[PDB]
Formats: C-alpha cells, sequence, structure tokens
C-alpha cells in the first residue's frame, strides 16, 4: 500500500540508536555466567587487558556513540544500587531494544512502546516479589550463606566461612533492624601485606593506611587520646616568590637555621597547647605533611603523629571520631579534637598499620573499618574483592528482603507469567507484552550457550518444568544442565533482579525517546 | 606402548614393552630406562598443566577490541 | 586476510570476534611455536636472534629464543610469558610446553569448526589432564638399577 512519507527521517536516528546499543549489549552478552567467555581489550594507551568483568569491559570499550554510552550508566546504576547483575541488566536492555526494533518495524510508535514496556516491567517486579524467599537481617546464617554463595566464583572460596560473617557484622553495625537503605560507604576496607586471611578484624573505629612516627622518641601509641585533623603542612618556610639574602658570616647562616628550626618548634608547641594527643595530618602535594624535624619536636612533646593521610581517610576520621578539620595553624584548638581510648600502630609482619579505636563519646557515629591482612598482594586483594561483593549481597537482603533462585529461573517464570497475563490485555499492549516476555529469554538462552549446552533444549526444558515448579528449576553450570536451583545453592538477592528489570526498562525508555541530536558549542 | 597397555589388566606377557622411547642417534626404539633417558616427574606434570592453562586462557577469547 | 572493517559496535576502535579472532589466535600461537619448535631435544638445531640495532646471538635455549622473539599478538605473548614462568618453577621444558600448547589450540579450533562449544573443549581438556597426571604416577619410578646391575653408567 502507501502510508505516511515522513520526508524528515528521525527514524534514521532511532535505528542508529538501537543498532549501536544492541551491538554493545551483544558484545558483553558473551561474558554472562560462570562459564562466560573472556574479552581482550587494547586500550588507547596501548595497554592490553583480559577480563570478564562486565563493567570493566564497558568502561574500557571506549564507546563513542552518544546513545550507546547510556549502557555504561546503566551498569553504573546497577553497581550503585544492587552491586551485582551489571552484565545481566545490559543484556536485557539489548534484548528489549531488539523487541522495540521489531515493534517499530510493525508500525508501533516509540511512545507506545516505552509506555507499554513500563507497564510490563511493573508486573515483572511484582512477580519477582512473589517469588522471593524471605530472610531476616537478624539471622546471620541466612546472610552468611548468601554471601558465601556469591563468593563461590572467586579464586579463594574456602575462607568465605570467615569473610562472610565479617561482612555481616560490618553491615549490621550500620544496618540496625529498623532500616531499609544501607550505605556501605561507611565501611572502610584497609589492607596491608603480612599475616594470613584469617587475621582479619572488624573494627568499631577508623583504620588508616599510614604509619606512626618514624623518628626516635616518638610514642607511636597514645591512650585516652584527643585527636586533631591537620590540613596545614608543618615545614620550614619556603616562599614561592623571589628573596635575596646576603650571608657574609656563619653567624648569619646559624640564625637562618634557627629560623627553620624555631618555626617548626613554634607550631609544635602551639599544637600541644591545645591538649591534642594524636595528630592526623591530611596529605598534600604542596609541602611535606610533617618535616622530619617537626617529628623530633613533636616526639619530645609526647605527641603521636600520623602523616600523609589520604583525603578520603580524613572524611572517615571527621565522621567517626568526632574530630573536625583544622584549616590553619592559629585555628588549632581543643574544640576541634575527637576522642579515642587507644591509638596504636600494629606491626604484623611489617604491616605498619595505624588504628584508632574506642571513641567512648557521644560524638561517635556508626562508622566501620576492616583490617585486611595477607602475605601476598593477591591475598589482601582477593580478601578485599570478596568483602566488597559480600557487603553488596547483604545490603541487597536488607533493602529488599529475600533471595530468588538464579540460573534464569525468574526469567523463565516471569516470561511465562507475562505471556499468560498478556492474554487479558487488548490492542498494542497485548502484542508488546508478548515481545517483552520473549526478550526476557535472552538470559537463560545466553547462560545455556556459554555453559556449552544446546540453547533451545535448555530453555525448552525450563519452560516445561515451570509447569510444576516456580523458582526451583534453572541452569547449573556445575551440573551442566537444568537442575534444582536450591540444592545447588544458586541464589540471587531480590534487589539484583528487581534493579535489572527497572534499569533496563528505564534505559529502553530513554533510548526510544531520542529522535535527534544537535551540536551545542 | 599399545602393547604395554594390552597386557596391563592381566599382567601376562613375555615383555612389558613399557618405557620404550626414541633413540634420536641411531633412529630406533629402545628401552629408555636402561638407555638412561630420564626426566623428573615434576617436569611432565608441570608441562602438561602449563600448556593447558595457557590454552584455556586463549580459548576463552572470543572477542578482541582494538582502540 | 587481516581482521578489520568491523562496521559494528560503535566504539573508538575495531571489533574482532567469533571465528575471526579464533583463527587469528591459532595463527599467533603457531607463529611462536614455529620458532622454538626445532630446539626440542639434544639433537636439535639452534636459531639466530637478531636485534633492532644490528647485533645477534645464536642459541638453542628455548627460554632465550621465546623471550627475545618479537610477538605482535597477545595470544602468542601468553605462551612466551608461560615459558618465563616455567623457568621460575622447573627451570627447563620451555620448548616442550610451547610446542604442546600450540598443537592443543590448533586441535581445539578444529573442534570448534565441528560444532563443539569452546566451553566443552576447555572442560574436556581439564578432564584429560586429571587422568594424564594420574597415569604419570603409575609409570613413575624411583632411583633403580644400582644393586646387581647398573644403568647409571649410560648416564655418565
Amino acid at each position: 500500500n502507501a502510508t505516511f512519507k515522513n520526508k524528515e527521517k528521525p527514524q534514521e536516528v532511532r535505528k542508529a540508536n538501537i543498532i549501536a546499543a544492541r551491538s554493545v549489549a551483544d558484545a558483553i552478552r558473551t561474558s554472562l555466567g560462570p562459564k562466560g567467555m573472556d574479552k581482550m581489550i587494547k586500550t588507547s594507551r596501548g595497554e592490553i587487558i583480559i577480563s570478564n568483568d562486565g563493567h570493566t569491559i564497558l568502561k574500557q570499550m571506549a564507546i563513542l556513540h552518544p546513545v550507546a554510552r547510556m549502557l555504561v550508566e546503566v551498569s553504573a546504576a546497577q553497581d550503585s544500587e544492587a552491586g551485582d547483575g551489571t552484565t545481566s541488566v545490559v543484556i536485557l536492555t539489548g534484548a528489549l531494544l531488539g523487541a522495540a526494533e521489531r515493534l517499530l518495524n510493525k508500525g508501533i510508535h516509540p511512545t507506545i512502546i516505552a509506555d507499554s514496556f513500563q507497564s510490563a516491567a511493573k508486573r515483572s517486579v511484582d512477580i519477582l516479589l512473589e517469588m522471593c524467599h524471605k530472610v531476616s537481617l537478624s539471622d546471620r546464617e541466612q546472610l552468611v550463606r548468601a554471601a558465601s554463595t556469591s563468593l563461590s566464583s572467586k579464586i579463594v572460596s574456602q575462607y568465605s566461612s570467615f569473610l562472610a560473617p565479617l561482612a555481616v557484622d560490618s553491615v549490621l553495625k550500620i544496618s540496625d533492624e529498623n532500616s531499609k537503605n544501607v550505605d556501605l560507604n561507611d565501611i572502610r576496607l584497609v589492607k596491608k601485606v603480612g599475616g594470613t586471611i584469617d587475621d582479619t578484624e572488624m573494627i568499631d573505629g577508623v583504620v588508616l593506611t599510614q604509619t606512626a612516627i618514624k623518628s626516635a622518641g616518638g610514642p607511636t601509641r597514645k591512650e585516652k587520646a584527643k585527636i586533631g585533623l591537620i590540613q596545614f603542612q608543618i615545614s620550614p618556610p619556603k616562599p614561592d616568590t623571589e628573596n635575596n639574602i646576603i650571608v657574609n658570616d656563619y653567624r648569619q647562616m646559624d640564625k637562618i637555621l634557627k629560623e627553620e628550626r624555631a618555626y617548626l618548634l613554634n607550631i609544635c608547641k602551639k599544637i600541644k597547647k591545645a591538649k591534642c594527643n594524636v595528630l592526623l595530618i591530611q596529605k598534600s602535594i604542596l609541602r611535606d605533611a610533617v618535616n622530619d624535624l617537626a617529628l623530633h619536636f613533636l616526639s619530645k612533646l609526647n605527641i603521636m603523629v600520623v602523616k600523609d593521610i589520604e583525603r578520603e581517610e580524613i572524611e572517615f576520621l571527621s565522621k567517626g571520631l568526632g574530630c573536625k578539620p583544622i584549616a590553619d595553624i592559629e585555628l588549632f584548638t581543643e574544640d576541634r579534637l575527637g576522642s579515642a581510648d587507644l591509638v596504636e600502630e600494629i606491626d604484623s609482619d611489617g604491616s605498619k598499620i595505624v588504628r584508632v579505636t574506642g571513641i567512648r563519646n557521644n560524638n561517635a557515629r556508626p562508622t566501620v573499618s576492616v583490617v585486611i591482612r595477607g602475605a601476598n598482594n593477591m591475598i589482601i586483594d582477593e580478601t578485599e574483592r570478596s568483602l566488597h561483593d559480600a557487603l553488596c549481597v547483604i545490603r541487597c537482603l536488607v533493602k529488599e528482603r529475600g533471595l530468588i533462585a538464579g540460573g534464569g529461573a525468574p526469567e523463565i517464570e516471569i516470561s511465562r507469567r507475562l505471556s499468560k497475563e498478556a492474554r487479558s490485555m487488548e490492542g498494542v499492549q497485548a502484542f508488546i507484552w508478548q515481545e517483552f516476555a520473549s526478550a526476557l529469554e535472552v538470559i537463560p538462552t545466553t547462560l545455556a550457550e556459554n555453559a556449552g549446552l544446546n540453547s533451545i533444549k535448555v530453555v525448552t526444558e525450563l519452560r516445561s518444568k515451570h509447569e510444576n515448579g516456580e523458582l526451583n528449576d534453572g541452569i547449573s553450570v556445575r551440573r551442566s544442565g537444568t537442575t534444582n536451583t536450591y540444592e545447588e545453592h544458586i541464589l540471587q538477592p531480590v534487589l539484583v533482579s528487581t534493579s535489572a528489570i527497572t534499569l533496563a526498562s528505564e534505559c529502553v525508555k530513554s533510548i526510544l525517546r531520542i529522535d535527534d541530536i544537535a551540536f551545542s558549542r | 606402548h599399545a602393547a604395554s597397555q594390552m597386557a596391563k589388566p592381566e599382567d601376562v606377557k613375555r615383555r612389558s614393552y613399557r618405557n620404550y622411547g626414541l633413540d634420536l642417534i641411531r633412529g630406533k626404539i629402545v628401552d629408555e630406562i636402561h638407555a638412561g633417558v630420564l626426566e623428573p616427574t615434576i617436569s611432565k606434570v608441570k608441562s602438561l598443566k602449563s600448556a593447558l592453562e595457557a590454552c584455556v586462557a586463549i580459548l576463552r577469547i572470543d572477542t578482541m577490541i582494538t582502540v | 586476510f587481516n581482521n578489520s572493517r568491523s562496521d559494528t559496535l560503535f566504539l573508538g576502535g575495531e571489533k574482532i570476534s567469533g571465528d575471526d579472532i579464533r583463527n587469528q589466535n591459532v595463527l599467533a600461537t603457531m607463529a611462536v611455536a614455529n620458532v622454538v619448535k626445532s630446539s626440542l631435544g639434544p639433537v636439535g638445531l639452534d636459531k639466530m636472534l637478531v636485534d633492532d640495532i644490528g647485533d645477534f646471538t645464536v642459541t638453542n635455549d628455548g627460554a632465550t629464543i621465546l623471550s627475545l622473539l618479537d610477538v605482535q599478538h597477545p595470544a602468542g605473548k601468553i605462551l612466551v610469558e608461560l615459558a618465563q614462568q616455567q623457568d621460575r618453577e622447573i627451570g627447563d621444558g620451555t620448548t616442550s610446553v610451547v610446542i604442546i600448547a600450540s598443537e592443543l589450540l590448533k586441535r581445539a579450533n578444529e573442534l570448534v569448526k565441528n560444532k563443539i562449544h569452546p566451553t566443552t573443549i576447555i572442560t574436556g581438556f581439564r578432564v584429560a589432564l586429571r587422568e594424564a597426571i594420574r597415569f604419570i604416577n603409575e609409570v613413575l619410578s624411583t632411583s633403580v638399577d644400582t644393586l646387581g646391575k647398573e644403568t647409571l653408567i649410560n648416564i655418565a
């Protein structure tokens, strides 16, 4: 026949948008699952990396297309809210965009597509909630099992029996029962080489990466301490401008040397007058945090000094200990000091790690630090990496309580449910809902492919088995087939699946609404 | 070596045919244990694993991005 | 011949995937093995290594031949770095490891073309290794031929 000509062709932009975005999603798709494939990336600086980390791939993918880059923000939002599923949400987005492309080819306006997909997404969330197996954050065993399970894909899985409950106590210290949103940024992970994995502590205070006094005579440990934050540098005067000094006798140079020493001492003495026991000095590249001579003078004053403390560490000190930043030297006063019962440096196989513990003050805030030890860099890195994931899994259990079986289980169930519920819909919504349900299958399809299994066979077995089961049937790479998701311990927090449905739908909404791009300079 | 595996489950043989290798000077098959061609166990176990682990790392690459 | 003109995946670069990168990986690992291969065994021949300045050395040491080889594909660098690790645990065998590794990758590519998924190739190879190591333990022997006979004299 013949229909609207649309001499102006914004559809060319919508096509380019979907084509570019689906290409990114199809690329990352191959990395889904414990059996997923690795990628090689040569970066713009010439360094070549191999990784299967979804976010790292997209970050180093160097996406240029103005719309496809949205999938990077999707993986960031997934990592920010859930902390897991950063690959799945991108794959789902791609499949939904493919569904949108077919709908566009059928003459469905992108406004209709976006609105109908949102309605289907709302039902998917409800279905996920119905499938949840509820847990309580008061039941440490439920949380340890959830954390240890997610850590089964790590290089060292055996020590999860100890790292998992550490993550639980770290979260519960900040996730009291009457809460929903838990901010894990209050849990600082501080690592040093030395010791082994078991030698890991959950601390109710602030732990630093920096050492105590290096100079002779320093106390290096204070009890019943008042703690100040120094943002100024304690160093001899070194003006950046021009100065012309004439020295004709050694007596003049001695006066100059006395000026440098007296300056450092005068600061040290003024600090002591504030009754401060521990000096925690912010790192700066302008001048040295504390001169060697200042450490000598401060040591004689029985003051403990911790130099070159990172900016982020200062933010943790100023929240936990009750201490406040001190911008300048004359502003150093008692009112700016915090509280701690003991400040000490611990030397565990040369760890040289400083800990501030025992605030014992109403200024205490729910800050958490973790002390990570291990002989090799790989030991402390794998410990840190494992705790980061364990904390995110537990956070998910607090925000949206319960776990749902993995292996594509909710994707098969939701697809079947929406396929049947669509039968109650009319018009474009009925057809679009069917396309949404079909798009969901990209996940159990991809998992079957990467596991070495026949795609159609695995997906077909799951769809039929869900006639009797709900969440118990899914893909197990361990058993290389469709088996019992619970007996195989294949569990994913509700928040992760819920976030993937929401964010993928929001991305498709955002992409379909783009009909043009203009330059602005 | 095939013969050495044929009698293996029965331990009935005139000759074990076992540990026969390549004589790279005369160009014939010899008994290496008597000839003196020995390698430490760790060499063969490590070599087989080392080759495999690199092969897996490469076989896992189905995509390369070149910026 | 070379893998280019991707015309897909709108990023600042090219995309090589599927049979294209798999065949490229096979070519790379063979290119490396073709260098060190002939050094295997006490009867083998040495090879010449020439630098970018104008000097050269001749050696049959597999570790030196591999380390001083200009490799422009990371698929081959993995095997060169493997040999460098081999030197740090065994001290020998670098030639035989690269030779075996290349042949396994070539054989694996044939299995892929015959519709065996790479995941099942990797799995099967590891299953074979487990039995291969157990077999080595059966042919394993200790210090023998010192009482009533001597074979150590052939070593001297």
